RNA sequence: CAUCCGGGUGUUGUCUCCAUAUUUUUU
């Protein structure tokens, strides 16, 4: 995986970005838009579930993540 | 103001999904929006965490309970971005 | 007054961080936002008895950090005054 | 904002946050439980309004419990910041 | 229409049987009736009771319950 | 000879905002919204029509090198060779367009342009028929004259929501050269000379009624909008509306501190003189006779607008044009007021009632819709229609029964049809026309080949069942507002 | 500030989802900005009443679905 | 008129017991003083787990968030 | 800065030079500054009085241009009520006169002009309440300090240059422009506005009719 | 149907003058 030095989230926008959550999902896309809140769009969403042995997985497309669900944000992959 | 709740209120009318912090997910047409996501919709369907389904007329929900929320593909297109 | 001034002094340090779940993470202060968000480069992850899991970048919400052990060579009350 | 910053030094001294601002005064160290289960024992530096606090001298102490075998754990850490959620209850060892 | 502030003003004056249940909580409930109120929901209760649920009258006084772990009210 | 308009389809006007998210907010039925601009003779509502045209569009071929630089309004949707020449609107013609409130969210709007001269009432009468809610558009001079008093009693009766837009604010300015303070006697004299029609209801600048405008000089704002341009980012956020409540009606403010008496001290104007006409007559007058070099540096400081280098060398009144639009930008303050004005569990309910004789409900599988008038609109002949349930697509025979037929069918129906073929279906959009494959509920359309099957008017019926033929309701004949009486 | 608009639910029946599996059922009464319902008790989840008018409050809501149409 | 926040201040140098949520346990020390917050400051408080004294832990500050309930 | 080059053919004037060309050059100007002015002597008046062989009161007179000349419009059924005379059959060109052959149709109005011109004593402002005007009869809440409207530093309304900008941002077309390009000598046209405006005064017959065989000239 | 006095804009050349935290997010 290959990502630029960056300063901040917003610099690094329509990136494809592994999102960690509360619940035990990751989800997988670029990002559209953020938030003061850490409210999350992705362009291409993706729902990836850990059960308890191999991943689970889902696709969503356009979406929005709450920001309080969120546990971190991890790039994935570049744009394009 | 929350460019990912601006999306929201302009999703509006769409069938979206809706899953909480419980894990029950919902499906139907969006009503009504706000600063917290004080959700409403119409001819929702309500599967529970274990898959059992309960279709129903209407349902408001609490902002601080909503995970994510499913938009369609429409609003890809236009016009809240550029 | 603020821990935020401090914290927002703390750049470009190799840390290690433990979160709600209890996960540690050795990184680069990149960044610290006013709440806490963990701006991270060049990072590693590992599990609380659990192996290796290393990454390129991690940006980390502010609330789900516990408690971020700091580098050896630092001052902490030179930091401290303005 | 220097208004402000008056009157929470002021509330520190007179109200009961005067207690672990006098523990930082004094230089303890200072027992805290926490809410995942660690005992810090620690040199509090630092103290704000939302009760984060960077600790020298670190000393926790827990115990990673699985596989009946009680394995009180205990780490050394030379500086760490403290989140103000993580804390229950604060207290000066004497 | 009746705000929660105006309801509680009612639960105030009449100090009538209040049942109180708890913010993450489903083993306890409370028996009681509102003496007090805050600017938030802390309200203090005199001649409370620990009442555990239906799935008995167990020991308990008047006690200030900090407030924003409320869940029921109803005098 | 007769029109001018775009026969190339290639030559269409190249739209800004993708009109297929256009078309695919048509599929909600309360994104979609119908506005009539009417009003008196002359008082600017093409204009205002146009404005909205322009900022709609990227490229109008139309649009000469005069009406970029201000001087000939583009009159975009007069189309018509006796329009051109008599310069006046004689036949109504519309555009259907997406715009966006302050709140970023977008809606799908038709606008129909209607005429203002008095002779011209069976058309105000059709778009009266037609719209949700109007915008009645008055000049400032002139003030609620009995034009004016007879189309809001038109709009009351025809259970319509309705939006007020003060026009020709520049004649205040320039032509009677009021003063600011006088300026203020007169605007308040207007909206307390509107509010003494309506029956019950408050209009008020303050709750997004009033809609202050130029169309000449090109801007419009409401104070909703001018708060959220250049005050509101100075205001704690949570203050903002209610300092929007003060800024109207003998409220006065010196230093932070609001009250009502005049304050006796520093002889200052009510608060709507101080934060927003004086403003707005200091940008009149310094863009008309400013050194450019200073007004360049105020005008940056203060609005944070960049006047290029090519537009410091102007003429007087296209610059004063160019500054204008760059203060108050897109029309989004009229289009939030039109949102904040219309709600359709209201009134949609009762227009139905008003228009074909209350029951209880309509089935959804029907087809129901209701043409309006025929309107020669492109060389060929078009119904016009809007459409009140269900759905219509191209290539359906539907049943088009005459209006002068309904009011027998009704007491038929409480006690045959001709069928047509929908050849095409078109968006109207000024100078040309948008083909469309299907027509959802609530939105008004152009239908080729159903023309020859009335007279002034038709109702539009696709019924499923037999049983659902009990159930319709048929649209009763138009009140074309003045009767015909001059003979020849 | 903006003001949850259940106006359209006011003087009806709601089953709210709550803290822990619970249900509420119960005429509304009135409301706040933090969503904290008042509204006329009824039974809690076979089933069975506690009290007669109650006032929950907004954090411990999951959900309040439309039981009346 | 039996408020919270004057009863507290009434409280403040009294004895008090302190209950918690989650990783919990009664307490029993006098109060020293309190905030807006509901910051809490006890002297020779005793940690009654369950209403059992595990420890006399004297001289401590609990924290506003783990709060549940504060009683004689 | 105020020419292109030597060349000569393009000009761009600040606002004091201009104003001092439109006060200098007051016996040669227009001054019509509402359109309505020109109801029945407009181009296409003229236009229509040539195809329809009819004369407004002084403007030009041509031939027919269809010169060769039932009981639909007999006496006794007509009821004669208002003569059409022929103002109205200039004026409505396709409903008082049948067979209008070779007529257009000659834009209705323009609305009513009530512009104030302010000549006298240069002294009074350029924003002053006529005398021809009808008169217009009949703390929980703070912000910060320093909190002012927008020009709120620049103290004046009323620059000194502001009453030849409203007086210049009316003048009908060389004087309402401050840019422009350069014209021939001979395509100035100084005689011109005052044949198609009307006679000035009350004239011998001569000076009314040459008027007219002006105006012919400029109609062909 | 033509002739004549004139005009715009574009590309190239040439000429002249100078220059090189206390309920929905985070306590
Ligand atoms: N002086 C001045 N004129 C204006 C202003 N706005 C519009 N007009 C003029 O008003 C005249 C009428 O404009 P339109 O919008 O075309 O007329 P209308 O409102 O459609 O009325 P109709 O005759 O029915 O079309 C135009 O010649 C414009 O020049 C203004 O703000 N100031
Ligand atoms: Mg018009």
């Amino acid at each position: 995986i290959q990502v630029a030095h960056s300063s901040r989230l917003a610099n690094l926008i329509d990136y494809k970005l592994r999102v960690l959550t509360q619940d035990g999902r990751v989800y997988i896309g670029q990002l559209m838009a953020f938030d003061k809140h850490m409210n999350l769009v992705l362009n291409e969403c993706i729902e990836e579930r850990v059960p308890k042995i191999k991943v689970e997985k889902r696709v969503l497309g356009l979406t929005i993540l709450r920001g309080e669900q969120i546990l971190s944000t991890v790039v994935e992959d570049k744009p394009l | 103001n929350g460019i990912p709740v601006k999306l929201l209120n302009e999703a509006q009318g769409h069938i979206v999904s809706l899953e909480l912090t419980t894990g029950a997910t919902y499906r139907g047409k969006l009503v009504e929006s706000e600063d917290s996501m004080n959700v409403q919709l119409r001819d929702v369907i309500a599967t529970e965490p274990q898959g059992a389904v309960t279709h129903m007329d209407q349902i408001f929900v609490r902002g601080s309970q909503i995970k994510f929320i499913v938009v369609p593909d429409l609003l890809k297109n236009a016009p809240l971005f550029k | 007054m603020k821990l935020v001034n401090f914290l927002k002094k703390l750049r470009n340090e190799q840390v290690t961080i433990e979160l709600k779940n209890g996960t540690t993470v050795w990184g680069t202060l990149q960044s610290v936002s006013p709440q806490m968000n963990a701006i991270l480069t060049d990072v590693k992850l590992t599990l609380p008895s659990d192996n290796i899991a290393s990454l390129q970048y991690i940006n980390i919400r502010g609330n789900t950090i516990r408690q971020i052990i700091l580098p050896d060579s630092l001052n902490l009350d030179s930091l401290l005054v303005d | 904002r220097a208004e402000l910053e008056e009157l929470e030094e002021f509330e520190f001294k007179h109200g009961p946050m005067s207690l672990i601002n006098d523990a930082m005064v004094t230089r303890t160290p200072v027992i805290i439980s926490l809410r995942n289960n660690h005992k810090i024992i620690a040199r509090v530096k630092a103290f704000d309004r939302h009760c984060n606090m960077v600790l020298e001298n670190v000393k926790e102490l827990w115990t990673e419990k699985k596989g009946k075998n009680v394995i009180n754990r205990e780490r050394f850490i030379s500086k760490l910041f403290l989140r103000g959620d993580s804390v229950i209850v604060v207290l000066k060892t004497p | 229409m009746v705000p929660p502030i105006n309801c509680i003003f009612n639960f105030l004056q009449q100090q009538t049987p209040v049942t109180i249940w708890l913010f993450e909580q489903i083993g306890i409930r409370i028996k009681g009736k509102i003496v007090g109120f805050d600017e938030f929901m802390n309200v203090v209760i005199d001649e409370a009771v620990e009442i555990p649920v239906n799935s008995k009258g167990t020991p308990l006084g008047k006690i200030l319950l900090k407030g924003d772990n409320i869940t029921l009210i109803t005098s | 000879e007769h029109t001018i308009f775009t026969q190339l389809k290639k030559n269409i006007p190249k739209t800004r905002y993708n009109r297929d998210y256009m078309l695919s907010m048509a599929n909600i039925p309360e994104r979609i919204i119908n506005v009539g601009v009417i009003g008196p003779l002359h008082s600017g509502k093409t204009s205002l029509m146009d404005l909205l045209v322009i900022d709609s569009h990227k490229r109008i071929p139309d649009m000469s090198k005069n009406v970029e630089l201000g001087w000939k309004p583009l009159r975009y949707l007069d189309n018509l060779k006796q329009e051109i020449d008599r310069g006046l609107s004689i036949k109504l013609n519309g555009s259907t367009l997406l715009c966006t409130d302050l709140e970023s969210k977008s809606r799908m709007i038709n606008f129909l342009d209607a005429p203002g001269h008095v002779n011209f009432m069976d058309e105000t009468a059709v778009a009266l028929a037609a719209s949700d809610l109007v915008l009645i558009v008055i000049d400032v001079v002139e003030g609620v004259t009995f034009v004016v008093e007879q189309l809001i009693k038109q709009s009351i009766k025809n259970n319509v929501a309705m939006c007020f837009v003060i026009n020709k604010l520049d004649r205040l300015i320039l032509d009677l050269k009021l003063p600011p303070m006088d300026a203020y006697l007169k605007l308040n004299h207007i909206i307390a000379n509107i509010n003494s029609f309506t029956k019950g209801n408050v209009f008020s600048p303050i709750d997004n009624n009033i809609i202050f405008a130029s169309t000449k000089l090109g801007f419009t704002f409401t104070i909703k909008e001018f708060v959220s341009y250049y005050y509101a980012h100075s205001i704690p956020s949570s203050k903002i509306d209610d300092f929007t409540t003060r800024l109207w009606g003998s409220v006065y403010y010196h230093k932070g501190n609001f009250r009502t008496k005049p304050f006796e001290n520093v002889e200052k104007y009510p608060t709507f003189v101080e934060f927003i006409l004086i403003p707005l007559y200091k940008i009149f007058s310094y863009a008309l006779s400013m050194e450019k070099d200073k007004l360049k540096n105020l005008l940056r400081s203060n609005f944070r607008v960049n006047l290029s280098q090519e537009a410091l060398q102007y003429d007087p009144q296209p610059f004063l044009k160019h500054v204008l639009q760059l203060i108050f930008r897109q029309q989004t303050g009229l289009v939030d007021a039109i949102t904040r004005c219309y709600q359709p569990f209201e009134l949609f309910d009762n227009k139905t009632a008003h228009l074909s004789i209350p029951g209880k409900s309509t089935p959804e599988g029907t087809l129901w819709a209701h043409v309006l008038k025929t309107v020669d609109y492109g060389g060929a002949e078009w119904s016009l229609v809007r459409i009140y349930s269900g759905l219509l697509k191209r290539g359906d025979t539907v049943r088009i029964l005459d209006t002068s037929q309904s009011e027998s069918r009704q007491k038929r129906q409480l006690h045959e049809t001709p069928s047509c073929e929908v050849e095409e279906i078109g968006l109207l959009g000024g100078r040309y026309v948008y083909p469309v494959h299907e027509a959802h509920k609530g939105q008004i359309v152009l239908i080729k080949g159903i023309s020859s099957a009335y007279i002034k008017s038709a109702t539009l019926y696709s019924v499923k069942s037999k049983e659902d033929m009990k159930q319709l309701k048929f649209f009763k004949p138009l009140d074309y507002i003045t009767e015909a009486v001059f003979k020849i | 500030v903006s003001t949850p608009e259940l106006k359209k639910y006011m003087d009806k029946k709601i089953l709210l989802n709550i803290n822990g599996s619970r249900k509420v059922a119960g005429i509304l009464r009135g409301y706040d900005i933090f969503l904290n319902v008042v509204l006329d008790d009824a039974m809690e989840i076979n089933n069975h009443q506690l009290g007669l008018q109650t006032v929950i409050r907004g954090n411990s809501i999951i959900s309040l679905e439309a039981l009346d149409a | 008129p039996v408020n919270p926040k004057p009863f507290l201040k009434g409280l403040v140098n009294h004895r008090v017991g302190v209950k918690l949520k989650f990783n919990s346990t009664e307490y029993r020390g006098t109060l020293v003083s309190t905030d807006n917050y509901f910051n809490l400051q006890l002297n020779e408080a005793e940690e009654f787990v369950a209403g059992v004294s595990h420890g006399t832990l004297g001289e401590i500050f609990i924290r506003c968030n783990n709060v549940l309930y504060i009683r004689e | 800065k105020k020419v292109n080059g030597t060349s000569y053919k393009k000009w761009s004037f600040d606002l004091p030079e201009m104003s001092n060309l439109y006060r200098l050059s007051t016996p040669l100007r227009d001054e019509v500054t509402d359109k309505n002015y020109y109801y029945l002597f407009d181009k296409k008046s003229f236009f229509n009085g040539k195809a329809l062989n009819n004369a407004i009161p002084g403007g030009p007179k041509f031939e027919p241009l269809y010169p060769r000349e039932n009981e639909f419009n007999s006496i006794d059924r007509v009821i004669f009520r208002v003569p059409i005379r022929s103002e109205y059959k200039v004026a409505f060109p396709h409903l008082y006169n049948s067979r209008p052959r070779s007529v257009r149709i000659p834009w209705y109005n323009n609305p009513v002009s009530c512009i104030i011109q302010n000549d006298e004593e240069y002294d009074t402002p350029a924003l002053f309440f006529d005398p021809s005007l009808n008169p217009i009869p009949h703390g929980d809440f703070t912000l910060p300090e320093d909190f002012a409207p927008l020009l709120a530093e620049e103290e004046e309304l009323i620059l000194p240059n502001t009453k030849d900008a409203m007086s210049l941002y009316h003048s009908p077309f060389p004087f309402n422009r401050t840019k422009g390009k350069m014209v021939r000598a001979q395509d100035v046209a100084l005689a011109k506005k005052w044949f198609l405006q009307h006679p000035d005064e009350e004239y011998p017959v001569k000076v009314k009719v040459s008027y007219q065989k002006l105006l012919k000239n400029y109609v062909l």
